[PDB]
């Protein structure tokens, strides 16, 4: 058959979802972005091609925060990456409100990655077009 | 909340030349029980803010969360979060304030008052007050409970007007906040000898003691006192 690609969460015949791959082939034609976990923490690192020269240097800044421990820089589509940048400040916020420690990072990780596997479940929602590399330093290092 | 059960008591704060004053004493009472010593009511927010809360103690702590949250929330997507756009403590009060009279016509009030004391960025001295009906007012000295009756008549010797602020130094300042704990330790019932007092001062930035207490008092003549009247013995 055909049109396997033409609605999300649509599985093909050889049991993939084509939409997603659409979405990480959007994901590689963004800029570079890297995180390297050293001894003690971790480091991020983004590259942010300048189109011009009328853009304000130093301005325009790429890597986001999340609550006060935690360092997400995304690759691809920025809003999507602001999008889920967002999402995960809420559940953030949310963990803290409810048990006063600061979110772990596994925990931070799992609840952006439901997110993400909820958006690639229905055919009214588009997967996410970012790869997020994020990271921190909890209470196990 | 409909009635408040752990509560803090009176706080007291004043400008001066170069700055603001607050103080609080480190007590909890259960009604007629001096239950939890030891109990912060001033919130130190940034390096310029400090908010001094009296009143129930658990919406205290809401109200420390919802600072430490609006902190967090402001320093989000804020490469001046530390400077230009940083927390100014008019930005806080406002919030605050917004937050309680909102709670009061809800019909379910944060059961405090709450006194808001910094320098802005300009260096100006900001000192303001809000409680569980939402009024706000300022002026050079500010007092909650007891303290509004008492603090005040001697801080306000000190600063009448406007003009009498730049006279002001920090040690008559921190004299006269000494002065009105003493006196409220001495006529408060549910007050306590162990105190705070913070200063914000535009040029030596947040100065916070802890661990404070009530020194210099006047008991000896209590030894003459004897019998209610009548009795010589």
């Amino acid at each position: 058959g055909t049109g396997y690609d033409l609605s999300n969460s649509v599985f093909s015949p050889d049991g993939r979802n084509f939409q997603v791959e659409y979405a990480v082939k959007a994901v590689e034609n963004g800029t570079t972005s890297i995180g390297i976990k050293c001894n003690d923490g971790v480091v991020f690192a983004v590259e942010k091609l300048i189109t011009s020269k009328l853009l304000v240097p130093q301005k325009n800044v790429k890597i986001q925060v999340v609550d006060r421990h935690i360092g997400c820089v995304y690759s691809g589509l920025i809003p999507d990456g602001r999008h889920l940048v967002n999402r995960g400040r809420e559940e953030a916020a949310s963990f803290k409100k409810l048990y006063k420690t600061p979110i772990p990072i596994p925990a931070f990780a799992d609840r952006l990655g439901q997110y993400v596997q909820a958006h690639t479940l229905y055919n009214s929602v588009r997967p996410f077009g970012v790869s997020t590399i994020f990271g921190g330093v909890d209470k196990n290092g | 909340t409909q009635q408040p059960i752990v509560t803090g008591t009176s706080v007291i704060s004043m400008k001066y030349d170069n700055g603001v004053i607050i103080a609080a004493d480190n007590l909890g009472s259960y009604g007629s029980l001096l239950r939890f010593n030891g109990v912060e009511r001033l919130i130190p927010v940034g390096d310029n803010t400090v908010v001094g809360i009296s009143g129930d103690i658990s919406d205290m702590q809401h109200i420390e969360r919802l600072l430490k949250d609006l902190v967090t929330e402001n320093a989000y997507d804020n490469p001046l979060a530390d400077a230009e756009e940083a927390l100014e403590p008019s930005y806080i009060f406002e919030y605050l304030a917004t937050v309680m009279y909102q709670r009061r016509s809800k019909m379910n009030p944060l059961w405090n008052a709450i006194i808001v004391a910094g320098v802005q960025s300009n260096g100006d001295q900001f000192l303001r007050y809000v409680n569980l009906l939402g009024v706000t007012y300022s002026s050079p000295t500010l007092a909650t409970g007891f303290g509004a009756h008492m603090a005040n008549p001697l801080l306000r010797k000190v600063v009448d007007r406007e003009s009498d602020i730049p006279k002001t130094t920090v040690q008559v300042a921190e004299e006269a906040i000494v002065n009105a704990m003493r006196v409220l330790y001495y006529r408060d019932a549910r007050s306590s000898r162990n105190f705070s007092l913070a200063i914000i001062d535009k040029n030596t930035g947040l100065t916070f003691k802890k661990n404070l207490q009530v020194e210099n008092m006047k008991w000896d003549f209590a030894k003459d006192i004897k019998g209610y009247g009548t009795q010589k013995i």
